[PDB]
C-alpha cells in the first residue's frame, strides 16, 4: 500500500474529488526541488531510514599544546 | 389461570420453537443482502481532511 503515490492516496480514499491529474494549476503543489520517482516504504531492506542526532557535541575538548620554558 | 393464551397455543410455540425459526429467517434474510466488507488494501476507507497522520 505504500506504493500507491502521495496525490492519488488521498483520492483512492474518497478524500478529495477532483483527480491529482486534473488539478488546477492554481491547486498544485509548487516545488523549487526536482522531484523524483516515488519511493515505498523501505523497511525489511537496506534502505530502511535510520536515526541519527543531528547536532554536535555541545563540549569541545581542548587542543593540546606545549609550550616550552625560557 | 389469567394468561390469555390457551394451553395448546403456549405449548405449540414451546414445542415447535416459534421464536428459533423466526430468528433464523431473519438471519437468512441477510444472507442475500450486499456485504460490507472492502478489498483493501485494493480500497481505503473514508478519510477526510482533518485527518491525523504520519508528521
Ligand atoms: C410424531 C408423533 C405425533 C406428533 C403429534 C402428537 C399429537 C398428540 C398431541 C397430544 C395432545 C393432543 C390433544 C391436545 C388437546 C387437549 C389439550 C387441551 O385441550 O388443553 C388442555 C386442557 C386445558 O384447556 P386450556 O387450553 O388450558 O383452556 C384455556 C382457555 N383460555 O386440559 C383439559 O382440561 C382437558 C385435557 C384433555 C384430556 C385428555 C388429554
Ligand atoms: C412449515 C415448515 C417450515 C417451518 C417449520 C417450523 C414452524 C415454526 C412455526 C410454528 C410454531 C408456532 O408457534 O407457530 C406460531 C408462531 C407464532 O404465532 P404468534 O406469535 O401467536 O402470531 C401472532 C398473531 N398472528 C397469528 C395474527 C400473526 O408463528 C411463527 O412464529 C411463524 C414463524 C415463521 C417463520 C419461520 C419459518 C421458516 C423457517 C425455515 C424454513 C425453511
Ligand atoms: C408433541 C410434539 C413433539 C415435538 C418435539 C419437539 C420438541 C423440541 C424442544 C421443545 C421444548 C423446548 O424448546 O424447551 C425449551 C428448553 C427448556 O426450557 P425450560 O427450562 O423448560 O423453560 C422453558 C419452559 N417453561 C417456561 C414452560 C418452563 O430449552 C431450550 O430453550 C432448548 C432450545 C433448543 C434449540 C436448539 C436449536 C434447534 C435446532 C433445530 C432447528 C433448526
Amino acid at each position: 500500500m505504500s506504493e500507491v503515490e502521495p496525490g492519488w492516496h488521498y483520492w483512492l480514499a474518497y478524500g478529495t474529488d477532483v483527480p491529482p491529474n486534473q488539478l488546477k494549476p492554481e491547486e498544485k503543489s509548487v516545488r523549487a526541488y526536482p522531484v523524483k520517482k516515488h519511493v515505498p516504504n523501505l523497511t525489511y531492506t537496506d534502505g530502511a531510514y535510520v536515526p541519527y542526532n543531528t547536532a554536535r557535541p555541545k563540549c569541545a575538548t581542548w587542543d593540546p599544546k606545549v609550550t616550552e620554558r625560557p | 389461570e389469567e394468561s390469555s393464551e390457551s394451553a395448546l397455543s403456549k405449548a405449540t410455540k414451546w414445542y415447535l420453537l416459534s421464536e428459533i425459526f423466526r430468528g433464523l429467517y431473519i438471519t437468512l434474510e441477510m444472507y442475500f443482502r450486499a456485504p460490507y466488507t472492502i478489498y483493501y488494501p485494493f480500497e481505503k476507507g473514508p478519510v477526510s481532511p482533518r485527518f491525523r497522520g504520519e508528521h
